């Protein structure tokens, strides 16, 4: 049939192969009466015209370096290999994507380097006691998952200036707590004390010999301490073969950028590293404090996870800040910084149960798409990121790439890297919108009217509007006109009334605000629709009036987003399951929910509603609906069997459930504040001793047997 | 727009002394306007940094300034016992300076007080002051209202009550017209911000020189905060001035806290005595919402409207989900006192960390178009990231998102171009205002001056149809017959203190589309398709009007008659003679293009006359207040007449209508094209019908409109539609008026859950079970005298099965039970059981307002009472709740209609471990008894028998 191809083009081989992802060229000799060189390659295939110069090119998607991902990282850390494919070469045709897959792992051991930034304010003491002997306990207690573990601190208080410092009297310059007769250093800004070294006993020693400062306002410099230890990797000495930990213990709040006027501060800060010798901010009263931005891309650079350890009256607030940076995770820290050790330690574990992805050095000109496979073959569309995972789990991300056009480098290049990875695929793309054929030239040939044009590809494209088939109409000759070749289905005016029949075809004219294109000068850009300032939202590119959606996007406007990323909860499922994501908002179908994942329902059923069936398998390993699986698919929980029945649980509250034997199974839900949400279930429920009766009509009929028995023995006798 | 980004004036300072931090325009007796700058970093006598200000007088060529004196030597007196002392070491003087008729206040933030008494003191604090000068009298005063004589221990006993140590007064400083200062401490108060108010006159009149501690007796001062949300709030960061209540007798405050709320930023509307009127919240964390406010009259209402800043807004890009490009927020004053909502308009920066928004100037009407503009700084955009100045134009709506202008920095990388604007003021005496842009980093500042707009109005007059059979000319030179028309052009031009000479150049370009060579029609004169004019419009306030006379060339010469003759007037201005620098900026209609067509098919009188007939109907009558309201308009047109010359259909729409799509049933491949566009006030879409459309043509259009927000369009809304032709016969169709009634109606939903849904008692307080009831205003309206009434079993006694025991309401609703629940203070087959059979306790609860989207919580606990439940345990126990609520009326004019209702019954089960109720043994004994019987007769058969 037409298609598209046939129609709209029929220029070149340039323009032809540029309409649409499926076109071909006959650049051999044939009939010319056939409407050849742009149809479908099943049309020409049927027309004949392939011995070898069939010009019809496919995207490809060679992989040029693979190797399998590794199971265990203990030596020779340098080839860990834990994201495959490593890097692949990527070829399209204008106008079409192309997709593939990657895999993402964790290789079980994996060496790890944690960095201790710890705040030293006055509040602060008393937490500096409980941290004398914790790198041992820190070395055994990770000892279990990282068999190559080093250990660092720091420390940090603010901005030595007025008025966060007490000027005045002189004494408090050297003892700003003079007041309450006690002995305090000065203040200082960031002080880099301990380099991450794999003796345990440095951190110790470290310990015990450092002391505590005061200061006056309440909000704590501490983003100025983790964009110094974030950036100066060489002082402190980040390894590219490990996992990297960055923990923040605060009590108080943090200041941000544009904070500096009140001390005079007034410029900018800037990432380059500033600790000299002295092991000390050297610009900490000459530099403003680092805005979210900057701290979360010098963090995403390094590759640093950050841990907020933080007390329970600011941890809602570093909780709002926590959704801003990826990569970071938010805790509860005692007044005294008991929890630390196991605080950091299930923080390692919530960290590293979460795979991202990321785009650097991704091009404008073209666009990608994600599917994410979480555990087991089941695929979340829109989505590039999995939730619930666990060490040793291996996830699958597909990737498709759309380009518009062929930008004129032929040579770019992005990464897709996870985040807190160094390993990451480089994807190198080439665009390839120019016909082998043209690579003939012959640009002046005697078929093109005794060489006054040019030949390209079986088809005469001669000077500036000569035209003819065999490049002889010229442009002001061929002035007898004939019929029936320059209007379709006659009866409407010629060209749409926007070009000149000219040479028996319509030449396109007023190539103003764009370009006009079409066998009869129909389609045009520019004629699209305008959201704010953009046509056809700004994110494709419209053709012949139709607003075609680029990657990510799908719409008549090509608004609405196809992505899922914003509308996935916290439970593993979109929206909360209790609604469906459009256009990137969730719409909450269940009723009485509401929210931006239609998670915050105030009256819905309590969870042990649909709890019966997970608890089934863990307590009987039977029970209904048994081939769907249901015994370890949706329900996460952990299931413990214990008869303390006196748990203190806040958010918590018993409940029960009915099984077939008529025995009330009473058990309790926990849904802790950290999300382990745990389940305690009291093993044999005590099922009351209904059956009485048989022992009792089993004694009765013993007695009739007996006295039948005796009349008997008496008629025998008589 | 007008802005000249090529001859500018830079006026430079001493070299590290960070010249222009602030500027301010200052205007002496005589009306000569010089510009106050303020260097906070120059060098003092002592070789230390003190800070100045520079009264630079207006110089096309700028240079060097003069500095003001100030006093820069420390100050110690001794008054009774306490020794009072003065640094002003690094005090930072012109970080913010302003101008009030012959005054200038300069304030120096970072200058510090202390006070000795023996051995206590009361700590070397940052107070700051503000230093004012009289230049035409030289006269000199000071002002502090944060220096006191309280010691360090009366504060620490007293908890930091009334702490005003760290004000650093000065930060920002505005003064109103009536002569009343404001200077803005963001850390007073122990950093919760104050402002600081005092009268010019009094303090000139009240300044002793060596009384380092006085008092103003009409100072006033912003009073102090204990709601956590104020902590650490910087409250006072930016100040403005503006009329908000309706009074102009009442000045209104506008004050910018960016750290509001945990970093959330806020900006507050206050009265004279420092009455909340209104807060704005902000829309993300760590944003600095508020850093800089400004006041200006955008949309030109005569009310003042606001605008925020937030340089430090993150948004979301494909590349990574957060980019620092900064943010301003424009929020219109309504109608009346109603509260200012979301903001009216958002603009968002391009360049990342560019600290869009840091710098809001207003420039007053720059083009002299009856709407204010105005300008916003970023102070590291742009590709290269050394500042950009973007230029908003007003509008009738509000302000353009399309920036009209963007001006660079010449200045080199760090020099911070954009910090610091000022505008609303005319320097040059030009009639038109300047800017003034400030760049510490470099040092320098750089004057704009604006440029006179011409307004330029084309018009393009030409016969409507040609018949080449009809010749009346005759060709130059010759005697050749040949036909003819008259071509027209007007150009007019308009503005204010244009120069009073003026040239522009008209060109005539007749058959564009064809080339030079095939042009059909051709200028009798010269012979030529194309000419080109100059007019002198310099003082010809009257258009201009040209006259031609343009032939068509001979049929031999040319095949095409259906192709439209288009003809097109370009006005330009003249090329760059020497020295370049235009004078005026040309906007406006430049270019007009007029078609006209041979006739053909009009009939034997040679003239067309069209008749054209329209039909209008409209689906989705309904319109909601507050929804998304999308009406489909089906047009059918039809042309009994002749054929139509470009006719078009246009649809004029009410005020909050909008195009989205339209469809034409008739024909598959016809490419329906539309636009919209605003005429003067109303949304005109015009869609192409068809240049000299056939003979009976009917079309039919079904177009989307989306009708907007309207609280004010009354009943029901009108849309015009007409069909617009350019034949000189029957122009227009028929006007077709559409009227859409507009109705308000609103669903509210009341839902009922109990916790636990089942609950097992095994055999004091006994198990708590609570009953939750929502209300949610999913309707797009608002609903008003919202009552409720929830009904449970029992009255809260002993005797009663359930115990209440506390009931909680969220959302603002006022409650109260009947009878009073909770009589003791308490430190702590199925039946059924409801209100309708057992007592009854009723608990009523009140919302006079219920905003959309809204929802309202009661819970009420319970527990079931043991003493009660042991006795009679083996009966199932079923409970019920019941509620009851409706609305009075709805806050919209439309009346209709009634409505809504709601019944909520919420049931809750309990069970006990296994009931000991009689067993059914009577059908066993039944069963056995008929057994013994069967047995018995069976028995006696072949006994009797034998
Ligand atoms: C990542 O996630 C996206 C989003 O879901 C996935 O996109 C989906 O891909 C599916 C498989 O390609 C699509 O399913 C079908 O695939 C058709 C193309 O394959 C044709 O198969 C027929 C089978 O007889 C062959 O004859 C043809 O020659 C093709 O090979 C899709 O075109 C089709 O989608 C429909 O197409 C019709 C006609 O074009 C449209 O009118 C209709 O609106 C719809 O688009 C069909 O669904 C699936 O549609 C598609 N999802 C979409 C388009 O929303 C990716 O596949 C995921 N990535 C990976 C690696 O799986
Ligand atoms: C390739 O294209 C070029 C233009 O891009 C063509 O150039 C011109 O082509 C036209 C074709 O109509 C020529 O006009 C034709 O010429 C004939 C022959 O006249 C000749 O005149 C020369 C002197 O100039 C004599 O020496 C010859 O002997 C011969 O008599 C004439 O009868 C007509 O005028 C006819 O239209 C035109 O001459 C030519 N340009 C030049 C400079 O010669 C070119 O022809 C074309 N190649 C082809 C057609 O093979
Ligand atoms: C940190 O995050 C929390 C949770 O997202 C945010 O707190 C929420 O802030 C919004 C502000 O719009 C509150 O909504 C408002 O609540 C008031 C009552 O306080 C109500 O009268 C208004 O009509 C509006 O609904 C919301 O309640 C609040 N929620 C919680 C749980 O605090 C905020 O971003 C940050 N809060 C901190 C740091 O405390
Ligand atoms: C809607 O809400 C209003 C509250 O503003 C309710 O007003 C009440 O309406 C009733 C009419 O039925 C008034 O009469 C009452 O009737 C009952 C019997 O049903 C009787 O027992 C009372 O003594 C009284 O006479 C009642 O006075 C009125 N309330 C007040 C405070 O004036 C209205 O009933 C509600 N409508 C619906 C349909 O729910
Ligand atoms: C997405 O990628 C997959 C994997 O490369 C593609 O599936 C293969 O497609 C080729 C070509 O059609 C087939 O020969 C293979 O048999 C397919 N394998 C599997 C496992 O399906 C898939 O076609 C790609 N989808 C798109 C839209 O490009
Ligand atoms: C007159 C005498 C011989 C009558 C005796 C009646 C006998 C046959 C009755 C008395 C109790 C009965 C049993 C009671 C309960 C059960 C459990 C049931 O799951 C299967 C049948 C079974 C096992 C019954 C079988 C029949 C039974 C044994
Ligand atoms: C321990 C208990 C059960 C013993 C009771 C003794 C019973 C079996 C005795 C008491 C009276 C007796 C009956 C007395 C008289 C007669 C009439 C005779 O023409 C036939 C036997 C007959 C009908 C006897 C049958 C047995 C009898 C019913
Ligand atoms: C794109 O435009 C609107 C207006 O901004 C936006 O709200 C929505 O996501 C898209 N439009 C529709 C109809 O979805
Ligand atoms: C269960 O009931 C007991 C009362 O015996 C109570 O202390 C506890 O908080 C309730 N919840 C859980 C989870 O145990
Ligand atoms: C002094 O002024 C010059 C002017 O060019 C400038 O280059 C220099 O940086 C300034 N500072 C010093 C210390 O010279
Ligand atoms: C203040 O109100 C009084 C009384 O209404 C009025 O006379 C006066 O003009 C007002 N002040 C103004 C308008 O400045
Ligand atoms: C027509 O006017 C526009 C400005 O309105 C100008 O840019 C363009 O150059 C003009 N056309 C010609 C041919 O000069
Ligand atoms: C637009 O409406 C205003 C109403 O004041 C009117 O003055 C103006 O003439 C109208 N515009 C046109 C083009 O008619
Ligand atoms: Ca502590
Ligand atoms: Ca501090
Ligand atoms: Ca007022
Ligand atoms: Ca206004
Ligand atoms: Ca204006
Ligand atoms: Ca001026
Ligand atoms: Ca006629
Ligand atoms: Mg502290």
């Amino acid at each position: 049939g037409p298609n598209i191809c046939t129609t709209r083009g029929v220029s070149s081989c340039q323009q032809c192969l540029a309409v649409s992802p499926m076109c071909a060229w006959c650049s051999d000799e044939a009939l010319p009466l056939g409407s050849p060189r742009c149809d479908l390659k099943e049309n020409l295939l049927k027309d004949n015209c392939a011995p070898e110069s069939i010009e019809f090119p496919v995207s490809e998607a060679r992989v040029l370096e693979d190797r399998p991902l590794s199971d265990k990282g203990s030596g020779d850390s340098s080839q860990v290999t834990q994201v495959s494919p490593q890097r692949i070469a990527l070829r399209l045709r204008p106008d079409d994507s192309k997709n593939f897959s990657i895999q993402v792992r964790q290789v079980e051991d994996y060496p790890v380097d944690i960095y201790y930034l710890m705040d030293l304010s006055y509040s602060m003491k008393d937490d500096l006691w409980s941290i004398q002997n914790l790198g041992t306990k820190l070395a055994t207690q990770m000892r279990k998952l990282t068999s190559n573990l080093r250990i660092g601190f720091g420390a940090f208080v603010d901005k030595p200036v007025s008025p966060y410092m007490y000027i005045s009297p002189p004494e408090a310059l050297e003892n700003p707590c003079y007041d309450m007769k006690t002995t305090c250093l000065p203040m200082f800004g960031y002080k880099h004390v301990l380099t991450l070294t794999d003796q345990v006993t440095r951190f110790n020693e470290e310990v015990k010999k450092q002391s505590v400062s005061r200061n006056r306002d309440a909000p704590e410099g501490g983003f100025d301490a983790i964009m110094q230890a974030t950036v100066c990797d060489e002082k402190i000495g980040w390894r590219n073969d490990a996992s990297h930990l960055l923990v923040f213990t605060t009590d108080a709040k943090t200041h941000i950028a544009l904070d500096g006027r009140l001390a005079g501060i007034v410029q900018p800060n800037d990432g380059q590293c500033h600790v000299g010798s002295d092991n000390h901010y050297s610009a900490s009263t000459t530099m403003d404090y680092p805005s979210l931005g900057l701290m979360t891309e010098k963090l995403s650079q390094k590759n640093i996870n950050l841990i907020f350890a933080v007390t329970e009256n600011v941890v809602n607030l570093y909780q709002n800040y926590s959704e801003l940076i990826p990569g970071t995770t938010v805790g509860v820290l005692s007044m005294d910084s008991s929890n630390v050790l196991q605080l950091i330690v299930d923080a390692y574990g919530k960290i590293r149960s979460k795979v991202e992805l990321e785009v650097r050095d991704l091009p404008e000109e073209l666009s990608l798409s994600f599917n994410a496979t979480c555990l087991n073959n089941e695929v979340i569309p829109g989505l590039k990121s999995c939730m619930g995972l666990k060490i040793g789990d291996t996830v699958s991300f597909s990737i498709e790439a759309k380009v518009r056009g062929c930008p004129q480098e032929k040579e770019k290049s992005f990464t897709i890297k996870p985040v807190g990875f160094k390993d990451s695929l480089i994807v190198q793309v080439t665009f390839d919108c120019d016909c082998a054929c043209q690579a003939q030239a012959e640009p002046n040939s005697h078929r093109c009217n005794n060489g006054n044009g040019t030949f390209e590809c079986g088809v005469c494209r001669c000077g500036p509007g000569w035209l003819g088939s065999q490049c002889e109409c010229s442009e002001e000759d061929y002035r007898p006109s004939q019929q029936d070749e320059c209007s379709p289905r006659e009866g409407q005016p010629v060209c749409s009334q926007r070009g000149e029949c000219l040479c028996g075809q319509c030449v396109c004219h007023s190539s103003d605000f764009g370009k006009i294109t079409g066998k009869y000068c129909e389609c045009d850009d520019f004629s699209c629709v305008r959201y704010k300032g953009e046509m056809c939202s700004g994110h494709g590119q419209c053709s012949c009036g139709d607003c075609l959606c680029d990657s990510d996007w799908t719409g008549y406007y090509c608004n609405c987003t196809t992505r899922t990323d914003t509308c996935m909860s916290s439970n593993g499922l979109l929206c909360s399951g209790r609604g469906k994501c459009e256009c990137g908002s969730c719409v909450c179908i269940q009723p009485g929910s509401y929210g931006d994942t239609c998670e915050k329902c105030p009256t819905c059923p309590d969870a042990c509603t649909f709890k019966k069936e997970c608890v089934e398998c863990k307590k009987f390993d039977r029970g209904a609906l048994h081939d769907e699986n249901t015994c370890n698919r949706y329900c996460r929980d952990e299931i413990e069997s214990v008869k303390e029945l006196k748990d203190t649980g806040k958010d918590a509250v018993n409940c029960t459930y009915k099984n077939e034997d008529d025995c009330v199974v009473r058990f309790q839900y926990y849904e802790d504040s950290s999300g382990k949400s745990i389940l305690y279930v009291v093993e044999e429920p005590e099922c009351p001793k209904g059956p009485d009766i048989l022992v009792v009509l089993l004694s009765v009929m013993g007695a009739i047997l007996l006295i039948g028995l005796a009349a008997l023995l008496i008629w025998k006798l008589l | 727009l007008n802005l000249d980004p090529v001859q500018l004036t830079f006026y430079a300072g001493p070299n590290g002394s960070q010249f222009g931090f602030s500027l301010d325009f200052h205007k002496d007796s005589h009306g000569r306007v010089a510009i106050v700058v303020g260097a906070p970093r120059t060098l003092g006598p002592s070789q230390e940094e003190t800070g100045g200000v520079f009264l630079c007088p207006w110089r096309a060529e700028g240079g060097q300034c003069p500095s003001l004196l100030f006093d820069l030597r420390d100050e110690t007196r001794n008054v009774g016992s306490q020794t009072l002392q003065t640094f002003k070491a690094r005090q930072g003087l012109g970080a913010s300076v302003v101008s009030w008729s012959d005054v200038i206040v300069a304030c120096a933030p970072w200058q510090h007080w202390n006070v000795l008494e023996k051995t206590e003191e009361a700590e070397k604090t940052p107070v700051g002051s503000c230093f004012l000068a009289q230049p035409e009298s030289g006269r000199r005063a000071e002002y502090s209202p944060c220096r006191g004589n309280t010691l360090s221990r009366i504060y620490v006993e007293n908890d930091f009550s009334w702490d005003k140590r760290y004000c650093e007064a000065g930060f920002s400083s505005v003064v109103t017209q009536a002569g009343e200062l404001v200077l803005g401490a963001p850390g007073g108060y122990y950093f919760l911000g104050l402002l600081a108010q005092a009268p010019v006159a009094d303090i000139f009149s009240s300044y002793r020189p060596g009384i380092l501690l006085w008092h103003v007796s009409s100072q006033s001062l912003s009073f102090d905060s204990s709601n956590p949300e104020y902590f650490d709030g910087y409250w006072g960061y930016s100040v403005a001035v503006g009329e908000f209540d309706g009074d102009l007798n009442t000045t209104e405050y506008v004050v910018g806290a960016p750290t509001w709320s945990w970093t959330l930023g806020a900006v507050e509307i206050l009265d004279s005595y420092y009455q909340r009127l209104h807060r704005l919240r902000g829309e993300q964390m760590a944003s600095y919402f508020g850093h800089s406010v400004a006041v200006t009259d955008v949309n030109g209402d005569g009310r003042h409207d606001l605008l925020v800043g937030a340089p430090l807004y993150m948004e979301s890009r494909a590349d990574r989900k957060l980019a620092e490009v900064g943010r301003v927020y424009l929020f219109l004053q309504p109608r009346g006192p109603h509260a200012l909502g979301a903001p009216s308009l958002l603009l968002t920066g391009t360049q990342l960390y560019g600290r869009f928004g840091s710098a809001i100037a207003p420039l007053g009407d720059l083009d002299r178009d009856g709407y204010n503009d105005i300008a916003v700084a970023a102070p590291y955009g742009g590709p290269s990231g050394r500042g950009q100045v973007l230029v908003f134009l007003g509008q009738s709506e509000g302000l353009r998102s399309r920036p009209s202008q963007v001006l660079d920095s010449p200045f080199p990388t760090g020099s911070a171009f954009g910090f610091s604007l000022r505008g609303a003021v005319d320097i040059d005496d030009n009639g038109y205002p300047d800017l003034i842009v400030g760049a510490y980093g470099a040092n320098q500042v750089a004057v704009y001056r604006a440029q006179p707009v011409v307004k330029a109005s084309v018009q393009l007059l030409v016969q409507d149809s040609l018949n080449p059979a009809v010749k009346s000319c005759v060709l130059p030179q010759t005697k050749t017959p040949v036909s003819c028309f008259n071509i027209q052009m007007c150009v007019g031009a308009t503005g204010h203190n244009i120069p009073q000479k003026l040239s522009l150049n008209a060109e005539l370009q007749l058959d564009r589309q064809k080339p030079r060579q095939g042009r059909r029609v051709l200028l009798l004169g010269s012979q030529q398709a194309g000419t080109t004019l100059n007019l002198d419009l310099g003082g010809k306030h009257s258009p201009i009007c040209h006259t031609t006379m343009a032939f068509l060339r001979d049929e031999a010469d040319f095949r095409d008659k259906l192709s439209p003759i288009v003809l097109s007037l370009n006005v330009s201005l003249p090329p760059t003679e020497a020295g370049m620098a235009p004078a005026v900026v040309l906007h406006g209609d430049t270019h007009v293009q007029e078609q006209t067509r041979i006739v053909l098919d009009c009939g034997e009188d040679d003239v067309c006359v069209p008749q054209l007939q329209l039909t209008a109907s409209v689906t989705g009558s309904p319109l909601l207040v507050g929804a998304d309201n999308v009406l489909e308009l089906q047009m059918d047109a039809a042309n009994e007449g002749e054929g139509a010359y470009e006719a078009e259909l246009a649809v004029h729409l009410p005020q909050g209508a909008h195009y989205m799509r339209a469809l034409s049933n008739v024909e598959g491949f016809e490419r329906l094209i539309c636009n919209q566009k605003k005429e003067n006030e109303t949304r005109v879409v015009l869609c192409e019908l068809g240049n000299p459309m056939k003979k009976n043509a009917q079309i039919g259009i079904a177009m989307l409109v989306s009708v907007g927000n309207l609280e004010e369009a009354g009943e029901s809304v009108s849309f015009q539609l007409q069909i617009r032709s350019k034949n000189s016969q029957n122009p227009n169709s028929k006007i077709v008026l559409l009227d859409v009634p507009v109705r308000a109606e609103a669903q509210v939903e009341l839902r009922g859950n109990s916790f636990p849904a089942s609950l097992v008692v095994a055999a004091s307080w006994g198990p708590k079970v609570e009953h939750t009831y929502e209300l949610h205003n999913n309707g797009p309206g608002t609903v008003n005298g919202l009552h409720l009434s929830i009904h449970l079993p029992g009255q809260s006694q002993p005797s009663d099965l359930l115990y209440i025991l506390d009931i909680q309401p969220q959302g603002g609703l006022q409650c109260f039970p009947q009878p009073p629940v909770n009589p003791l203070k308490v430190d702590w087959d199925p039946v059924l059981v409801s209100c309708d059979s057992a007592p009854c306790t009723v608990v009523q609860c009140d919302l006079q307002e219920m905003a959309r989207g809204q929802r309202a919580m009661v819970t009420v606990l319970a527990f079931l009472w043991l003493p009660s439940l042991y006795q009679r345990p083996l009966d199932q126990f079923v409970l019920q709740s019941h509620a009851w609520f409706n609305v009075s009326s709805l806050p919209y004019a439309v009346p209709p209609l009634s409505l809504p209702r709601g019944e909520a019954q919420v049931w809750t089960q309990l069970l006990r471990a296994l009931e000991e109720r009689a067993i059914p043994i009577w059908w066993v004994l039944v069963g056995v008894l008929g057994g013994l019987l069967l047995l018995t007769i069976l028995v006696l058969a072949m006994w009797k028998v034998g």
